């Protein structure tokens, strides 16, 4: 009942720049291997044990930030279902740890080698220590995103990833078909060691802000080419396709014999040999059924992307410009190439843009083929394992191979020129990625509230080390996270990427920033204005206006507050040192504003916007849903009815909606050995938990989610299934295989109403009403539905002590969306008893005022710590890998709620 | 829109090359007719040398343009539409720069008078001014992208002096035209100048800047000196002479519209350096300032006398405010008002060099100087006030506020605590006293309900009035 409050280490998690995973058509290879050596550990460089874990994360959804967290904090890895990992002793997955057998069993140690070993197709994780097996395997996971990496620790350790070639030498020997992780470094990209999902950084002057990071998707590395099944090829283009296959294999000769290639009876990599070369016809049929093939495709994409081509003169094919090589030149072959001469034809910027499509597409054809054979991704070269540096999509590909493709393929299209063909460029058709989501793109920092000003002029400078969107301004102290800033009211910014003033809508505004410039926010409270200035040049609007805003109400008052967005960084100096600030002295000193922290012996504490969903109870005055506490009829239970209050009208919020009942039931520590009224001792000596959910008739039950969820759930998922579900089975075997226990963690425990709907062709909706039911036994651990009073075919099982919510998730499409039932059946006793111990043995059903609806939030504000852990990344050298290094230590005090199991 | 480049390329070229060299050709003739028309054709010649991708003044380095005809075309072409085979015998009539730039500068140094060279000023000079920009840009000391810096020789040869002594020369030049009592010319030759102010060096403020507002400043003087005379004797032989005061204040009104939009570019660029390191000169230019907008504030003539050459010259003034806003390219109230003039435009813009001047700790003497004021004390006797009153001076002990002023106060280079004399501390409070004064006068005039117009009788009553 009281809160909890301890000291606690701040825990910090590094990766390399590593990123694997599975997808249909991928170019990656399953099977990937990595070690890390520890070189020093303290135990107990404070009062709380020191933290080393190794092992797997997941790029969407891992997001340990500082601090506070789930349990106790220390969050790290293994304390989500994103992240799996092994501390010597434990498996750790769920926040939970589960121990695991293995030789010389030891807590992490100096000199201790862990090899980390993933299988994508099992998919399946396992771990050996100082090449011994460990008698454990994470398994049946989720596979949504890409798995790097990770080491999570606290201060007082040193650790060097060791990777494979270069970048690190193995002590063990990788298990057969796991590559090396070293192998999936991407071309464009360097190996390096970064943390994971940061919102700040240490540079030259101070601490620079960052917003959210632009991250890959394992469907990235699919390639996608432009469908073209229906090929149908216009005659003049049927023959004219094996000449263009003719033309660029001797393009290709070109290349070789300019490279300094030979004439090569046989194909060989080193040698300098291309059977290829030697003329036009002779080239081999492999070859000619290779590339013909892709002709074809060029064709068929140049008619698919809506271009026509036909024969507009046949002047051109008649005669054409000879090409001559130089006549002293020599070549194996002895005779000399001529393609199209055509410095006299010009290529328009359209169809540049047209030909690096197409070399798009063309690589990715290439990719798909290859794929389909067999072959994998691999920044080394290994043909016998058929692994190539090029089996990635275009858009990964190195600026080398760009060009290359580009050129081979512009002179292609010069070539086609040359014979004349119509070139017609489609109409430019634009298009929205949504790589992420709404939150998870703009972050907001802002001063805390204590230091809300109601009076005077007040001076801060932003930085913008990027050019990209980033607003600055001045905000009320209830500015919502969500926002973003100026579309309401409690904000007055400035985006200068547009050149906007945003407040309750955008204006032009001042000019864009560029590298490196400072923007100067000044705030007049006496005169009632905002100022802002650009490299001490004060910005004016589209008018003799030298303020953005006027006429300001002070009201509750006014805080610094920036925005940043994804691939942006800003630095914030809030005047703590007169002295570091550039323009203070050419606008603002003499006209009177102070900095905003003058003379303060602190830096100001910030709040940033955290995307991480949590759930909070549904405000009162929401205004697209309502909560009505229903009382407790004979006929009827106690109730918690949901209603939509803008349905059927226009700005109503349709979206899926994460409902939770405040309470948990939490299952015991110890799970026992093995006319319609309740008989005393059952329901008594019962240990049986029951409630219902009703699903009005208009709503339908296939956009309804009923069931529980555990305190760890913070997935906002609008296009929400049950295999998003996340998932993990731990598995302990002894040292020979011989599985003695495998256990299944999950957050989310649910039954689809699509599930007990009956299948009918036609009239989907009912005048009934859904009833499913929900039970749980407290001492087996075991959980059962009901449809509407027949026995649902799911189950589940879950550990001791495990903590519960009622929980149900739904897509609204109807005003009366659900309602919580917290009523009985007969012999099974209400929540009310579990939830509050003075009802343990009351079988009368009751909701207390405690008890409430919450409903899931994506973001909130969360406290920036004051200090943050030094670490120290570095390569010690080819053999010795990368070197990790936290030696000074830092604790936070943390306040716990015991029912959320959050601090 | 910077099309010039793709554009006007051969025939364009050509006519575009016809125009110029007549428009040109144009300033031997003289006439009423050419008088009238030389305005417009000054304005269209600018703009063609703005749009123009050659560089017309300087032909010796074409070969170097890839925008030309001669070397876009073959010499085969260029036969069959009659060209002269070179780009000199295109229009030998235009000069080259840099003997435009010397006869200038003759001009300027000798005296001429609009009469005498009106040709240069309505037409030639506008061209320079969107020329020279335009070439620096293209030219050596732009700031060069490696590549294209390195491999073709810039064809223009334009740099910072060009503009520099063009700008001094035009100054020199209304300087030498100050006084006379018809000078149309004047508005135009400041909105054709601006850009090129840009690129000022600082040594052009002592050099020309100085002298300018020291006489203007004089003039005015004597103007308000004779408007007290005037009222001091009141009669109908008074409102004679009001008329001859009135021209005075017009004609300064003119010269000052002539020369500040050229200055307020000049201090926008330069305030950041006369902020960091003190400056003597700025700091004179400042008091130079203050005098006028002080004489603005006392005469009601001269305030008037601004508005109606305002109104009558449809001078906008958002121009001259806004072209940094422009070249960024992103009813009678707004019309004209204080706020737009020019005059406490730029005090405003100044005035920071003169709190610079201060130190934070007189601020206090400050206050009492500036309600002085508004006892209506002279200057000497706010002087010898403050003198007396040196003692209140402020103390940094007592507030932290002072602490971290007298900070960067310090921080200053050439500023030292010997510096300070009691001479120096009173003279410049009592500048600055004077000048907040009268800016809080011109910001809040309490004009309200003065002078209602609003005639609210007959509008509810017109019939009766009629």
């Amino acid at each position: 009942l009281l809160l909890q409050t301890n000291l606690i280490n701040y825990v910090t998690s590094i990766r390399p720049n590593i990123f694997v995973g599975r997808a249909e058509g991928s170019t990656q290879y399953g099977k990937w291997y990595f070690e890390v050596m520890v070189d020093e550990v303290v135990p107990f460089l404070t009062a709380q044990a020191t933290h080393l874990r190794v092992g797997w994360a997941l790029t969407e959804g891992y997001s340990p930030y500082p601090g506070g967290g789930e349990g106790w904090g220390g969050n790290g890895v293994g304390d989500d279902l994103y992240s799996y990992g092994f501390d010597g002793l434990h498996l750790w997955t769920g926040h939970v740890a589960r121990p695991v057998t293995s030789p010389g069993q030891h807590l992490l140690a100096p000199e201790d080698v862990v090899s980390c070993c993933l299988d994508l197709s099992v998919p399946s994780i396992s771990f050996r220590i100082n090449g011994c097996p460990v008698q454990g395997v994470f398994e049946a996971f989720n596979l949504d995103g890409l798995f790097f990496p990770v080491v999570s620790f606290s201060a007082g350790v040193k650790v060097r990833f060791l990777l494979g070639g270069r970048h690190g030498e193995f002590k063990f020997l990788p298990p057969p078909g796991y590559a090396p992780c070293h192998e999936a470094v991407l071309p464009r990209e360097r190996l390096r060691l970064e943390p994971i999902k940061e919102y700040r950084r240490e540079g030259p002057r101070g601490p620079h802000l960052v917003g959210p990071s632009r991250c890959l998707s394992h469907t990235d590395f699919v390639p996608c080419p432009v469908d073209t099944v229906q090929i149908v090829l216009p005659p003049h283009l049927e023959r004219i396709r094996e000449k263009l296959a003719e033309n660029i294999h001797e393009l290709w000769a070109l290349t070789r014999i300019e490279q300094g290639w030979t004439y090569g009876p046989v194909r060989d990599d080193n040698k300098r040999l291309h059977p290829c070369l030697v003329n036009f016809h002779s080239l081999p049929e492999p070859e000619r059924n290779y590339n013909l093939q892709m002709s074809g495709e060029t064709l068929k994409t140049l008619l698919a992307l809506g271009c026509h081509v036909g024969m507009a003169d046949e002047k051109a094919e008649d005669n054409l410009k000879k090409t001559k090589l130089p006549k002293t030149y020599m070549m194996s072959n002895g005779y000399k190439p001529a393609p199209l001469d055509l410095s006299h034809v010009r290529l328009t910027p359209a169809q540049t843009t047209l030909v690096d499509r197409l070399a798009e597409n063309g690589h990715n054809v290439w990719a798909r083929d290859r794929v389909a054979q067999g072959w994998s991704y691999s920044a080394v070269q290994d043909i016998p394992a058929r692994r190539n540096p090029r089996l990635v999509p275009y858009r990964l590909l190195d600026e080398a191979t760009k060009r290359s493709n580009r050129d081979s393929l512009c002179q292609a299209v010069r070539t086609l020129l040359g014979y004349g063909y119509n070139i017609e460029p489609p109409d430019q058709e634009p298009s929205q990625v949504e790589n992420q989501s709404r939150w998870d793109r703009v972050r907001i920092f802002r001063a805390e509230k204590s230091y809300t000003v109601q009076s005077g002029r007040w001076y801060f400078e932003f930085e913008a080390v990027t050019t990209g969107e980033m607003r600055v301004g001045w905000a009320r102290p209830e500015l919502r996270p969500d926002v973003e800033l100026g579309a309401d009211e409690l904000a007055y910014v400035f985006n200068g990427h547009r050149g906007q003033r945003w407040h309750l809508g955008s204006e032009p505004f001042g000019r864009p920033w560029q590298s490196g410039d400072v923007v100067g926010c000044m705030i007049d409270l006496t005169e009632n204005t905002i100022i802002f200035t650009l490299n001490g040049e004060v910005l004016m609007s589209d008018s003799g206006s030298e303020t953005a805003f006027r006429e300001i109400e002070i009201g509750d008052g006014f805080l610094p507050v920036c925005s940043l967005g994804p691939g942006q960084v800003g630095h914030l100096n809030l005047g703590q040192d007169v002295s570091s600030l550039r323009f203070f002295a050419i606008c603002g000193l003499q006209e009177g504003f102070e900095p905003f922290a003058i003379n303060m012996q602190r830096p100001v504490t910030t709040w940033f916007s955290k995307s991480l969903p949590q759930f909070e109870p549904v405000p009162p005055e929401h205004p697209h849903y309502e909560v009505a506490r229903m009382d407790g009829t004979v006929d009827t239970p106690p109730c918690l009815r949901l209603a939509h209050r803008t349905w059927g009208s226009q700005n109503s919020l349709v979206e899926m909606l994460f409902l939770r009942l405040s309470l948990p039931v939490q299952f015991h520590q110890h799970f026992r050995c093995t006319d319609n009224r309740d008989d005393p001792e059952i329901i008594l000596n019962t240990t049986t938990y029951y409630y219902s959910v009703r699903v009005f008739a208009g709503q339908e039950p296939s956009c309804v989610w009923v069931g529980w969820v555990t305190p760890d759930y913070h997935q906002h998922d609008m296009n929400f299934d049950l295999s998003k579900v996340r998932a993990v089975t731990v598995t302990m075997g002894d040292e020979q295989g011989n599985v003695h226990s495998s256990l299944k963690c999950s957050n989310c425990y649910m039954v689809w109403g699509g599930d007990f709907v009956s299948p009918g062709q036609q009239g989907r909706i009912s005048h009934t009403d859904l009833v499913i039911g929900c039970l749980v036994d407290l001492a087996t651990g075991l959980m059962t539905f009901t449809a509407n009073g027949k026995e649902s075919n799911t189950f589940f099982q879950v550990e001791p002590n495990t903590k519960l919510f009622p929980a149900v998730f739904v897509l609204p499409t109807h005003q009366n969306v659900i309602q919580f039932e917290l009523g009985k059946q007969k012999n099974i006793m209400p929540l009310s008893a579990a939830m509050f111990l003075s009802e343990r043995k009351n079988p009368a059903p009751q909701c207390p005022p405690r008890l409430e609806v919450q409903m899931l939030m994506p973001v909130s504000w969360s406290r920036m710590p004051n200090h943050f852990l030094q670490v120290e990344t570095r390569r010690a050298g080819e053999r010795l890998g990368w070197a990790v290094q936290c030696q000074d230590p830092l604790t936070m005090m943390a306040l716990h709620i015991p029912e959320e199991n959050r601090c | 829109h910077q099309f010039g480049d793709d554009v006007i390329l051969d025939d364009v070229q050509v006519s575009c090359y016809r125009t110029l060299c007549s428009i040109y050709s144009l300033g031997t003739t003289k006439n009423t007719y050419v008088e009238k028309l030389r305005p417009a054709l000054g304005e269209c010649l600018a703009r063609l040398a703005a749009a123009m991708p050659v560089a017309f003044l300087e032909p010796q380095l074409n070969e170097y343009n890839a925008c030309s005809v001669y070397t876009t075309k073959s010499p085969r072409e260029r036969a069959i539409l009659g060209l002269p085979n070179s780009v000199e015998e295109m229009c030998p009539d235009i000069p080259v720069l840099d003997r435009l730039m010397a006869d200038i500068g003759g001009l300027a140094e000798s005296g001429a008078r609009y009469t005498e060279m009106p040709h240069v000023i309505e037409i030639t000079l506008p061209m320079l001014c969107s020329y020279l920009p335009r070439w620096w840009e293209r030219g050596p000391e732009a700031p060069p992208p490696a590549l294209p810096a390195g491999a073709p020789p810039p064809c223009t040869a334009v740099t910072s002096d060009h503009l520099n002594s063009l700008l001094g020369n035009i100054l020199r030049i209304i300087v030498n035209n100050l006084g006379i009592d018809e000078a149309t010319w004047m508005k135009r030759l400041a909105v054709f100048a601006q850009p090129i102010v840009s690129r000022a060096r600082p040594e052009l403020l002592h050099s020309h800047f100085i002298p300018t507002i020291g006489r203007l400043r004089k003039r005015a003087g004597k103007v308000v000196a004779e408007e007290e005379q005037l009222r001091l004797e009141a009669k109908a032989e008074a409102e004679e002479g009001e008329l001859l005061v009135r021209d005075e204040f017009s004609v300064l009104c003119r010269d000052l519209y002539a020369l500040y939009p050229l200055l307020i570019r000049y201090v926008d660029n330069n305030r950041a350096h006369w902020l960091t390191e003190p400056n003597a000169n700025a700091e004179e230019l400042f008091r130079m300032v203050g005098e006028i907008f002080i004489y603005w504030s006392k005469s009601h003539n001269f305030k008037r006398e601004e508005q109606n050459f305002v109104v009558q010259n449809e001078i906008n003034n958002m121009s001259f405010l806004t072209a940094d806003s422009k070249s960024k390219m992103a009813r009678r109230g707004d019309r004209y008002s204080v706020q737009t003039s020019l005059i406490v435009a730029t005090l405003k813009k100044m005035l920071p060099i003169g709190l610079n001047m201060c130190a934070p700790t007189d601020q206090d003497l400050i206050m009492l100087a500036k309600t002085r004021y508004a006892l209506k004390d002279t200057d000497e006797e706010v002087r010898e006030f403050l003198q007396n009153n040196l003692h209140l001076q402020g103390k940094v002990e007592g507030s932290p506020s002072l602490r971290w002023q007298m900070a960067l106060y310090r921080g200053l280079p050439g500023r030292e605590e010997d510096a300070d004399d009691p001479e120096k501390i009173v003279r410049r409070v009592q500048e600055v006293s004077a000048v907040l004064y009268h800016l809080e006068q011109t910001e809040h005039p309490y004009k309200s309900k003065k002078a209602v117009w609003h005639k609210l009788l007959s509008k509810q009553r017109r019939r009766a009035v009629v």
